């Protein structure tokens, strides 16, 4: 079960880190703008 | 039960015979 | 752990790990059979662990001989009958006469078979009298009732087994006695609608003379 | 070329309609007794 | 016991971590993602006071 | 008591000549006072096949 | 015993190629 | 150029068809997980002890349940509010017995719909609209979270959540009426007014606009070919429709502004659903509904009966039969 | 006394031919039960083909 | 016991309006 | 028997959902 648990934590933390470092990566300028 | 299936198939074959005889395309000329 | 090693812990440390579902592990006390004095003793905390639940599969696949089949537990850590007591004589040469009256003497558990079939059964050592000399402490117990008589069937309508102890380690000072345990009991039946099944249970046990 | 240069049209006239329907019903009339057994 | 299980309910451990092997994976994903982001910082907007708001 | 129309499983009662219940078939079997086993109601037939 | 599977097989073998031929005939006679 | 810049440009592109965005990286895999567990567990789940009273309950199609009676069984009450994943269990023949896929699917589906609401913000901001679609989508999210998360927190068990099935939904609703009397509660009547008014206003607006379509086609072909896509001509005479409505009922209940009409359509059923979303959350914490037992009393002191004193008998009949094998002590449901 | 070929079984004596001898129910072909089914049981092979 | 007639009714109610809609769609999309 | 009919109907509904999402007519301009 531990082989599963490392994999679940890996996928969860990969997607959450992708989320956070996506929103830090210059979000409110990728609009149509003015 | 299956007698109705038999009768339906025979009557449907006769119906296709009827429509083939009378409602064909006209064989037209040149 | 031992008994004092368990009771040194608080409730907040036992809660959530599975230490509570264990007999306390007994130390080196092997083969002290001559170090056994007499008296009409009692037991302080007579706990009994199981360690394997096997079911006699009556379905044939080889011939007219059926063995016992290792299976899986189903509910959760819901075993090890606790706090049993009664009246517990030690005799002259090692004849134990062990009588059980009180305590949590029952636990209802379910168990599959390979084939996808669930079987519920009680684990009861209610009112046991073991009078034997340290190798086959035999006697019988009761399988009282799988469910109460006031049970509602899903549309609103509506025994004795074998048990063998053994003794392995003896604390000479405090009387802490360990050993191995086997039993065979029937399963639940829904009042004759389903024929019962034989179930063997193996495990260890623990006691504290007083 | 992104639109397909080989889009082509199927064609089935009334004579072939009658032949196909008569074939299916004659096959049914023949095999139905052996299917129902 | 009868069987084998992690027994992680009711424990109260940080991030549900039991092994340090389980603990290293958090940093091993977080730091590499941070490093990829910090490399990707090259092609973004860094500035003195060029702020994105009213 | 006859079964009404709406009731799919109407429970079994036994009326007197007036409308007072004197026996029943109890849904719960523990503290039954008006059960047929306790009262001792017999049945007699008139007419029909089992006359 | 009658083939309850067989009556479904009969009905399917009727209806499926019949509809298959009707689609093609109506597509053909639509244009002309 | 760089890998992260190209990846961010792809993931915030607007030319891929189903949009992703940055909430999409939690919306997509988590809901695919919930769907891929739900389709398996609706078909081939073994029977589950919902009660903790050693009585398994069949819920799947393979064990004698059709589409209406098929359901994902919720977690047992002995499991409680404890987080119970796969890896804490012993086997997969032990995780499925104690209500596993309900615990997995609900905790997935909630994060899925919250990130879906974030995505509905994000694509509106990426196109350049005004951002208030997610505010309207906050109402069924609240209605889902009240029955899947808030009420089992209030009752202390994941048993009393809504079972994931058609015939299980009604067994949630009727026992909820038994224990909490949802009909005699003023939030719920506001929600009934919300859904009935929403149906009325949808049928009324779809009548009064379709009744004023400017003719562009003939009477042989479809009446829907009169609207060529992406034009700038108002295809319905809203002046004539407002005049017809003003002749029909009132001239001071006008709503002559099309934008005021659309604000009213956006704010009637959403505020209707919000009050039931609060009502479930209040009844979760045992803040019970109304109670008019023995209100009408004669001059002596005897008890008369009303419709409340009939609904009390119906709720007694439900209460002395729900959870038929568990309750021994005379209260606390 | 009831083999596979009496039952009209068709694609299972090819999985059993190339060595798939265990299902997720725990039963096997020769009669006894095996403990570990692994990834590759009969239902796993079927689901892999669906995927 | 499952119905003798139920699977036949199910299969017929599937196949007949499906073929009815397919004929009209193929006749429509033939021209355009 | 009927479980296969149930599963076939659910999978067919999901398939029509799939083809409706991806193989629609393009909503085209002026
Ligand atoms: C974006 C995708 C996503 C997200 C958010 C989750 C989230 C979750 N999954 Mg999940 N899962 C996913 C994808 C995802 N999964 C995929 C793709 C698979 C297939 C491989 C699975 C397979 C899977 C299984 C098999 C199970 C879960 C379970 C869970 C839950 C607990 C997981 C855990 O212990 O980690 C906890 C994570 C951490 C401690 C580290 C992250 C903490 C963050 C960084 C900070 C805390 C945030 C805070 C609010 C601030 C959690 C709600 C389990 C569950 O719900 O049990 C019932 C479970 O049994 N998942
Ligand atoms: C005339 C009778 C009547 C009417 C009109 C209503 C009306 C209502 N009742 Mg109700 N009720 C009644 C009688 C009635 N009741 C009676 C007699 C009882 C007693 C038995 C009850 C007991 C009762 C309970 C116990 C509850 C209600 C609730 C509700 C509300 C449900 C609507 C809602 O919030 O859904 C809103 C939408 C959702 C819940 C769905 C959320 C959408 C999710 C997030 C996304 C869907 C995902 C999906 C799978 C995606 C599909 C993909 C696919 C297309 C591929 C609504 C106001 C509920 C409530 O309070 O609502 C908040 C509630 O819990 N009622
Ligand atoms: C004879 C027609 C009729 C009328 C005039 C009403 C009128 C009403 N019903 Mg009602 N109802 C009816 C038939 C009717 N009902 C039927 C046939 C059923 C199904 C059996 C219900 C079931 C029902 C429920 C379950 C509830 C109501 C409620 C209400 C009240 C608020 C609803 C509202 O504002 O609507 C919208 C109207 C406009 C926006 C204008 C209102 C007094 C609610 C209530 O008691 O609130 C006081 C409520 O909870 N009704
Ligand atoms: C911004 C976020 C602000 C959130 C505000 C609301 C907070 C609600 C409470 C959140 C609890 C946060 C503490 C973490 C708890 C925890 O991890 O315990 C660990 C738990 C489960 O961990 C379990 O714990 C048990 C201990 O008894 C056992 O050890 C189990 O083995 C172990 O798996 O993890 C979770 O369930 C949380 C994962 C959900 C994360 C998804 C977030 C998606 C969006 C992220 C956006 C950026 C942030
Ligand atoms: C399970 C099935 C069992 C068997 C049932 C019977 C067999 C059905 C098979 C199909 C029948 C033949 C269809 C193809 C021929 C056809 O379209 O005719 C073409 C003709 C002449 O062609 C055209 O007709 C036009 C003039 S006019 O229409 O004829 O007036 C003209 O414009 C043009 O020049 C000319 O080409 O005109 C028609 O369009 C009439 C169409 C009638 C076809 C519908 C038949 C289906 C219902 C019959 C079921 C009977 C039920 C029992 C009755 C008691
Ligand atoms: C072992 C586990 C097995 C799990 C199996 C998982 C099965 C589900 C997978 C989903 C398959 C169906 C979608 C694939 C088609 C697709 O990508 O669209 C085709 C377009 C074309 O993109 C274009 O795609 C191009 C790449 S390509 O050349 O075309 O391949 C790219 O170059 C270009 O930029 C872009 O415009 O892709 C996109 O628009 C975005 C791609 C991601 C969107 C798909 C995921 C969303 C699905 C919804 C999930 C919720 C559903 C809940 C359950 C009902
Ligand atoms: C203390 C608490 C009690 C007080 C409550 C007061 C409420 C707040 C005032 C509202 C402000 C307002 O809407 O202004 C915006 C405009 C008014 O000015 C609009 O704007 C223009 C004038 S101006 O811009 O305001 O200057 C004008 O051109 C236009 O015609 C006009 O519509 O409102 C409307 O015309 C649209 C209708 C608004 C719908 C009201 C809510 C209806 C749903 C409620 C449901 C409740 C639950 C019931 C069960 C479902
Ligand atoms: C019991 C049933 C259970 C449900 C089964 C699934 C639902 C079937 C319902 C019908 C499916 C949709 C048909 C109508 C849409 C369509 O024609 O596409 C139109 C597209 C794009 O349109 C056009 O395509 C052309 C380009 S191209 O063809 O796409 O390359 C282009 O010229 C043109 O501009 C464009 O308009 O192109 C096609 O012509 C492809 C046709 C494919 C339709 C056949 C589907 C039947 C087989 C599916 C069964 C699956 C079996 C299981 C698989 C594992
Ligand atoms: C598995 C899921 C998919 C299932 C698909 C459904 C099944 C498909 C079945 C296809 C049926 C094809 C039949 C079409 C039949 C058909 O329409 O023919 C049409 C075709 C005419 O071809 P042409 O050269 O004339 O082309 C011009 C047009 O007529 C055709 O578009 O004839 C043939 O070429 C030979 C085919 C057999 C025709 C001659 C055989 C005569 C048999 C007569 C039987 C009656 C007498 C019996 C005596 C007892
Ligand atoms: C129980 C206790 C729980 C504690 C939880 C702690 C949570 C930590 C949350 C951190 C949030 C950081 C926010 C982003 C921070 C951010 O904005 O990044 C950007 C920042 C630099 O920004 P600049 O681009 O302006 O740098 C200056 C120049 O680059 C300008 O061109 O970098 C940092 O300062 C990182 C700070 C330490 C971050 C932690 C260290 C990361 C590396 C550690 C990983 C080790 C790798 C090991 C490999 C196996
Ligand atoms: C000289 C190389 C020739 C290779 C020919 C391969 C032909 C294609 C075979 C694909 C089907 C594999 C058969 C099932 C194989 C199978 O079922 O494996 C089963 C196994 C996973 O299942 P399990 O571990 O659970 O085994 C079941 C039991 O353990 C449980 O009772 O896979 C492995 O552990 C390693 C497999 C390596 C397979 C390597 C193939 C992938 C790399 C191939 C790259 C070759 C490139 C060559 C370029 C010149
Ligand atoms: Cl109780
Ligand atoms: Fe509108």
């Amino acid at each position: 079960m531990l082989t599963l648990k490392i994999f679940v934590y890996t996928v969860v933390t990969f997607f959450v880190c992708l989320f956070i470092f996506g929103f830090l990566s210059n979000d409110p300028a990728r609009n149509p703008g003015k | 039960m299956e007698a109705l299936v038999y009768t339906f198939l025979l009557v449907g074959t006769l119906g296709i015979i009827f429509f083939s005889i009378f409602f064909r395309d006209p064989p037209r000329m040149i | 752990l031992t008994f004092d090693e368990i009771q040194g812990l608080t409730y907040l440390q036992v809660k959530g790990s599975g230490i509570a579902n264990t007999c306390p592990v007994l130390e080196s006390g092997t083969t002290n059979l001559k170090e056994l004095k007499a008296g009409s003793y009692k037991l302080e905390n007579f706990c009994i662990e199981p360690t394997s639940f096997t079911v006699k599969e009556e379905s044939q696949f080889k011939g007219g001989e059926t063995e016992f089949v290792k299976t899986k537990l189903m509910t959760r850590l819901t075993y090890t009958l606790d706090a049993m007591s009664g009246s517990f004589k030690v005799g002259s040469d090692g004849s134990a006469e062990l009588k059980e009256d009180d305590g949590i003497d029952y636990a209802a558990t379910t168990v599959q078979l390979p084939g996808g079939e669930r079987v519920a059964f009680l684990f009861t050592i209610k009112q046991f009298d073991g009078k034997g000399t340290l190798d086959n402490i035999k006697g019988d117990f009761l399988v009282p009732s799988y469910r109460g008589s006031s049970f509602l069937d899903p549309k609103g309508r509506g025994l004795k087994g074998s048990a063998v102890f053994s003794v392995a380690k003896v604390d000479p000072v405090t009387g802490e006695i360990a050993g191995v345990f086997e039993s065979i009991q029937p399963s639940d039946t829904d009042l004759g609608a389903k024929p019962p099944k034989d179930i063997k249970v193996t495990g260890l046990w623990y006691a504290q003379l007083k | 070329a992104r639109p397909n240069p080989n889009k082509q049209v199927v064609e089935l006239n009334r004579t072939s309609l009658y032949w196909g329907l008569l074939l299916i019903f004659v096959l049914a009339v023949l095999f139905s007794s052996y299917i129902f057994n | 016991l009868v069987d084998e299980r992690m027994n992680g309910d009711g424990t109260g451990r940080p991030f549900g971590v039991n092994d340090p092997v389980l603990g290293w994976v958090l940093l091993g994903v977080f730091g590499t993602m941070w490093a990829i982001w910090f490399i990707g910082q090259k092609d973004l907007g860094d500035f003195e006071d060029a702020d994105d708001g009213l | 008591r006859r079964m009404p129309t709406f009731f799919e499983t109407f429970p079994v009662l036994l009326l007197d000549k007036d409308g007072i219940v004197r026996a029943d078939v109890p849904f719960r079997k523990a503290e039954s006072k008006y059960s047929i086993e306790q009262v001792g109601v017999s049945v007699t037939f008139y007419g029909g096949e089992l006359d | 015993e009658v083939n309850i599977y067989g009556l479904t097989a009969t009905a399917l073998f009727i209806i499926i190629p019949t509809s298959f031929l009707l689609i093609l005939y109506v597509k053909t006679a639509s244009t002309q | 150029s760089s890998l992260w810049a190209r990846f961010c440009e792809w993931i915030t592109s607007t030319e891929n068809r189903l949009y992703i965005g940055w909430f999409g990286v939690i919306m997509i895999p988590c809901l695919l997980t919930a769907t891929s567990v739900f389709i398996i567990a609706f078909i081939a789940a073994p029977p589950v002890d919902i009660d903790g009273i050693r009585e398994p309950v069949s819920g799947s199609l393979l064990y004698g349940n059709n589409i209406i009676t098929g359901a994902v069984i919720p977690t047992s009450n002995a499991i409680g509010l404890h987080f119970y994943p796969i890896w804490e269990a012993a086997s997969l023949d032990e995780w499925l017995y104690n209500g596993g896929p309900y615990q997995l699917i609900v905790c997935h589906f909630l994060l899925g719909v919250y990130c879906y609401m974030g995505r509905e913000w994000e694509l509106s901001f990426r196109l350049g609209m005004r951002p208030w679609i997610a505010v309207a989508y906050s109402a069924p999210v609240a209605a889902a979270s009240a029955v899947f998360l808030v009420y089992p927190i209030g009752q202390g068990s994941f048993s009393d959540g809504m079972p994931l099935g058609i015939s299980g939904t009604f067994n949630f609703m009727i026992v909820f009426q038994a224990e909490h009397n949802i009909l005699m509660h003023p939030f719920h009547m506001l929600g009934v007014a919300g859904v009935f008014g929403g149906s009325l206003f949808s049928a009324m607006h779809g009548s009064l606009v379709t009744s004023s379509l400017i003719r562009e086609t003939t009477e042989n072909e479809s009446a829907n070919e009169g609207y060529r896509f992406g034009q700038e001509e108002e295809t319905y005479n809203i002046v004539a429709a407002h005049g017809y409505f003003g002749r029909l009922i009132f001239q001071y209940a006008s709503f002559n502004n099309s934008r005021s009409l659309h604000f009213f359509l956006a704010a009637w059923p959403v505020i209707g659903i919000w009050f039931t979303a609060l009502g479930l959350s209040t009844m979760a914490f045992n803040l019970n509904g109304f109670n008019f037992n023995q209100s009408v009393v004669d001059s002596q002191g005897r008890v008369l009966n009303t419709w409340a004193d009939i609904i009390n008998r119906a709720n007694l009949g439900m209460e002395v039969m729900h959870e038929r094998n568990a309750h021994n002590f005379p209260l606390d449901l | 006394l009831n083999p596979m070929w009496r039952q009209g079984m068709f694609v299972l004596p090819f999985m059993t031919r190339l060595g798939i001898t265990q299902s997720w129910g725990g039963w096997t072909i020769s009669g006894e039960t095996a403990t570990n089914p692994g990834i590759w049981s009969y239902e796993g092979v079927a689901a892999a083909h669906i995927i």
